[PDB]
């Protein structure tokens, strides 16, 4: 238990815990993370039968900022950046666990690149004929949003009347669960249900009803290019997509009562070179202008202490099965091949 | 700054590398100004970079700065391996240098692409032969 | 005194094409654009078609200047492969050697 | 070859060189002095001194490589090794303490043992006698037994019977079956043995 | 237009507009009625922020340029 | 896909350096290519091909 910590409350993590793995309870995994976790980390949780996250400085710094957030001031945009596989996504997940355990409303977009590529059913929006709806993407997110924030969905009540069809319409004063359920049940109305959910939460957080965390991973997708093409085969632009148009509005710092934590990702990005990782290189001019002012937070490769704890955690679970891995000579090779990169180390240790 | 270093050269196929090995370091390697795990995403290439230092059991004790031009990813890694090994000979003992030579780490690989000859499909590949 | 009647026919084609090159260039310019009226471009289409057939540059053939061979000619020397090799193998072409590598 | 006959193959063994001089015998000492005067070939770009280097898996990866695409071949091998490890971990976690002891979770031990189980002890060679071709039981060299096991396993995974199944899943499934002395590849070994025992009376046809 | 300009000028830029708006909302949250454009944009902190943004927009983006921009924004937003 | 400033600067440079100033499609640009070079029949290699 050298690599593990007994403090499982993300609100009590400090610098003493750097390098130690804290256990996320199975209940939190089902509720707080129906979809946020990286795909290969989800495999580890299945194989090890436990979700343990290393307390690192990038999250510790960003948890400190969120503990001292002035809810009166406009929401601050925190941007996690760093090289490929350094731990940006799992740093964002550590923070989401903190805010989720403090009864914040979580608006977690697991990957914004999925909204700008590989769309089979791009339907023209009825609310605005110049914008396109993404029924499958909206419905998928709505189901998970319902799971994470089921507790609050009854308390939050819409403050307007929303006309779905000629026949159906949501009335003022009904719970927000109804809007979420309509989008889930009727998938043609899912994109508009997401727009309303985002519109209602932004307004009602400023009124002081709840604290809203906007956790968008892969945010650089919003101001980039799309691979979605019209019927005439002309390239569609991100602004025309309804889900992107509505999420962009959440990114502006014109509301208060919460924080906006985002993470960059070149993985899954469109029209970006492999080694692009700095904010302006990935966000672009339009993206940087939208987020400016923001607080960049660097995520780096494991430091010597962190690297040792990661190997100890794998050894404690018996994941490293090669007879030379536990030895000092093996560890030196593990370090050189990855260079302390968390993702390369996990991928190399997966078959040893 | 008074830090000992040894420049060397290597060659593999059409690639040519120049490696500066510092007597003391932390194990940092920079290829064309880029960290080696970024410049060499393929694991096989990084394994070749580790072969010289591992064989003499000096991983993490030297800082290397190399520049490689020409060839492909594998040829560049092979060229850098030769450049690093020859430069690192300055800091290892004479006996260790002999072991490096006997392990294949100090020989320039002469295997280069063979030309294509006229009347044939390839360097050795012949056109289909028809007895009748 | 040209190598054969075929060379002599190509000699006349190269001469007639040279004489008509300017007139053909001027008329083609009228045709090779979308600016001028199609009525004018149609008259130019007829005018260039009425010029003698042997003024058309596509009818010129690069024959070997020594033997009149219509194919296998190297354009830099204007010689057929058989005649070029005869001069090269005897060391009579400056700087040309057998290639081995 | 671009190497002259004088060039010798490199010996990429760290432990060999570190061996103290006292351990070395008189003949072993001569071998070291001779090598100092001999030209050595450049080490190939495949094998290194890493402690994680396994020759059998290296050979298997090369036997799966198509058109020089070693990156894809190495990718498939590591995906297979991870698949075997993950499957065994699931079986271990779902097993009782007594059963858990006997469950092997090392993907390299399973790979070696599975291939060893598939190695044929005896072979058949076609021989022509009196205008007829006979399959005569013969002893097989050690190199040919190991190659046959690897070739049989790879051929089974490449068969059309498997429909839209990726190679890491196919190979991991086949390897675990052979590790337990089951599956088609083991049947191929048994068929060779049973076809050679039936032709035991033709063993005298062999002249070597 | 600003697209044509080959040199980024912080004046009349989105950065100037965005930081001004953020600072005005912050003053309103404190219930301070000092909303003078000139005073807000004349502070030393704004000068550090202007310098950082111009460097990022006109020179090669590196780790050091993003750290300087980080510290300038943290001071203007009262993040410690 | 050009700004008014970029378009007018490109047209000034074209006037300065002697390039086509009016908007011209690729088909009509052949007229410029036709009169900027000698016709193939007028090149010495062509009409003086034979001795
Ligand atoms: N804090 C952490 N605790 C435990 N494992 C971690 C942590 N950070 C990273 N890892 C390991 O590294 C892998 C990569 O993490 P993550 O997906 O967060 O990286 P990333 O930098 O967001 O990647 P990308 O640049 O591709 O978006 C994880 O799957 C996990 O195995
Ligand atoms: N179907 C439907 N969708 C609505 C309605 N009101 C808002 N929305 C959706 O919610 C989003 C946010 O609302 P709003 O701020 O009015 O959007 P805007 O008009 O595009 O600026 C819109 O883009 C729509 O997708 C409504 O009455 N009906
Ligand atoms: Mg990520
Ligand atoms: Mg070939
Ligand atoms: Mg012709």
């Amino acid at each position: 238990a050298i690599s593990r910590t007994n403090e499982n409350d993300p609100a009590k993590h400090g610098d003493q815990h750097e390098g130690q793995h804290y256990n996320i309870s199975p209940q939190d995994l089902e509720t707080v993370f129906p979809h946020g976790l990286p795909p290969r980390f989800v495999m580890q949780v299945k194989t090890f039968s436990e979700a343990c996250l290393m307390v690192r400085k990038p999250a510790l710094e960003l948890l400190h900022y969120l503990k001292n957030t002035s809810f009166a001031y406009p929401a601050i945009r925190y941007l996690l950046y760093g090289e490929k596989g350094t731990g940006k996504t799992l740093s964002l997940c550590h923070v989401i666990h903190f805010c989720a355990k403090q009864d914040w409303l979580i608006l977690h977009i697991p990957d914004a690149h999925l909204w700008v590529k590989n769309c089979r059913d791009l339907l023209q929006s009825s609310y605005n004929k110049q914008r396109f709806d993404q029924p499958l993407e909206a419905s998928t997110w709505l189901k998970n949003f319902k799971t994470t924030n089921e507790r609050f969905l009854n308390q939050i009540k819409v403050q307007e009347k929303y006309v779905w069809n000629k026949r159906e319409s949501t009335e003022k004063g009904s719970p927000l669960g109804e809007v979420v359920e309509q989008g889930i049940t009727r998938v043609r109305n899912a994109t508009d249900a997401v727009g309303i959910v985002l519109k209602e939460l932004k307004r009602q957080s400023s009124l002081g009803m709840f604290h809203l965390l906007v956790a968008v991973d892969g945010i650089n997708a919003l101001w980039g290019r799309t691979t979605l093409k019209r019927e005439d085969k002309s390239p569609i632009a991100p602004e025309e997509l309804a889900l992107v148009h509505n999420l962009r509005k959440m990114m502006k710092n014109d509301w208060h009562g919460g924080a906006i934590v985002s993470a960059l990702s070149q993985t899954g990005s469109l029209f970006k070179p492999r080694k692009a990782y700095l904010p302006q290189e990935l966000l672009g001019k339009e993206g940087f202008d939208a987020l400016d002012p923001f607080i960049p937070i660097l995520v780096s490769n494991y430091n010597p202490k962190e690297f040792e704890s990661c190997i100890q955690y794998y050894l404690e679970n018996n994941w490293l099965q090669h007879e030379k891995a536990p030895t000092e000579e093996g560890k030196k090779e593990l370090l050189f091949l990855s260079n302390a990169n968390p993702s390369l180390l996990e991928r190399h240790c997966a078959y040893l | 700054q008074g830090m000992a270093f040894s420049k060397s050269e290597g060659k593999r196929k059409t690639a040519k590398a120049e490696a500066i090995v510092y007597k003391h370091g932390s194990g940092r390697i920079k290829v064309n100004g880029i960290d080696y795990q970024l410049y060499f995403p393929i694991t096989q290439d990084r394994e070749q970079l580790m072969f010289p230092f591992h064989f003499v059991d000096r991983l993490g004790k030297h800082d290397v700065t190399c520049t490689v031009s020409g060839g492909g990813r594998s040829a560049q890694a092979g060229a850098i391996r030769l450049a690093m090994a020859k430069a690192l000979c300055s800091f290892v003992t004479e006996d260790e240098v002999e072991w490096m030579r006997q392990a294949g780490l100090l020989t320039t690989d002469p295997r280069v692409r063979e030309r294509k000859k006229p009347g044939q499909e390839g360097a050795r590949r012949k056109f289909t032969w028809k007895k009748r | 005194h040209y190598v054969d009647w075929r060379m002599w026919r190509d000699v006349k084609r190269r001469k007639m094409a040279y004489e008509y090159a300017d007139e053909r260039l001027r008329i083609n310019s009228l045709r090779k654009n979308t600016i001028l009226p199609k009525i004018l471009q149609d008259v130019a289409d007829e005018e260039i078609a009425a010029l003698p057939r042997d003024s058309c540059p596509v009818r010129i053939r690069n024959r070997c200047v020594m033997t009149s061979r219509p194919r296998g000619v190297k354009r830099r020397w204007r010689l057929s492969r058989i005649v070029f090799r005869h001069l090269a193998d005897h060391g009579q072409l400056s700087g040309i050697q057998r290639a081995t590598w | 070859s671009r190497y002259s006959p004088e060039f010798k193959d490199p010996l990429i063994d760290k432990e060999y060189y570190r061996k103290p001089v006292e351990e070395l015998t008189e003949e072993e000492k001569y071998v070291r002095e001779l090598k100092k005067t001999q030209l050595i070939k450049a080490a190939p770009a495949g094998k290194t001194s890493s402690v994680f280097e396994d020759p059998v898996i290296s050979k298997f990866t090369n036997m799966m490589m198509i058109g020089g695409n070693k990156v894809l071949a190495r990718s498939l091998m590591i995906q297979t090794l991870e698949a075997v490890k993950r499957k065994q971990f699931e079986k271990y976690h779902a097993a009782s303490a007594e059963e858990q002891a006997t469950i092997e979770r090392n993907p390299y031990t399973i790979f070696h043992q599975a291939l060893k189980n598939c190695e044929p002890m005896i072979g058949l060679v076609p021989i022509l006698k009196g205008g007829r071709f006979y399959q005569v039981p013969v002893p097989l060299p050690d190199r040919r037994r190991r190659f046959l096991a690897m070739k049989w396993m790879i051929t089974e995974c490449r068969d059309k019977k498997h429909q839209r199944t990726l190679m890491p899943e196919k190979l991991s499934h086949k390897l675990l079956e052979a590790f337990h002395n089951q599956g088609p590849v083991i049947k191929r070994k048994h068929d060779l043995h049973k076809m050679a025992e039936a032709n035991r009376a033709l063993a005298h046809y062999r002249w070597w | 237009t600003e697209a044509d300009m080959e040199e980024y000028i912080w004046e009349n830029s989105s950065s100037e507009r965005n930081i001004l708006e953020t600072l005005l909302q912050m003053k309103a949250a404190e219930k301070n009625m000092e909303i003078n454009k000139e005073e807000l944009l004349g502070t030393k902190e704004i000068e550090e922020y202007k310098k950082s943004v111009v460097s990022l927009k006109n020179e090669e983006e590196n780790e050091n340029s993003i750290s300087q921009y980080k510290e300038s924004v943290k001071r203007l937003l009262n993040v410690t | 896909s050009l700004s008014e400033y970029a378009f007018r600067m490109s047209r000034l440079s074209a006037r300065l350096f002697g390039e086509v100033t009016r908007p011209t499609n690729s088909k009509s640009m052949k007229v410029v290519k036709l009169f900027s070079e000698l016709p193939l029949a007028k090149k010495k290699e062509t009409y003086d091909w034979y001795p």
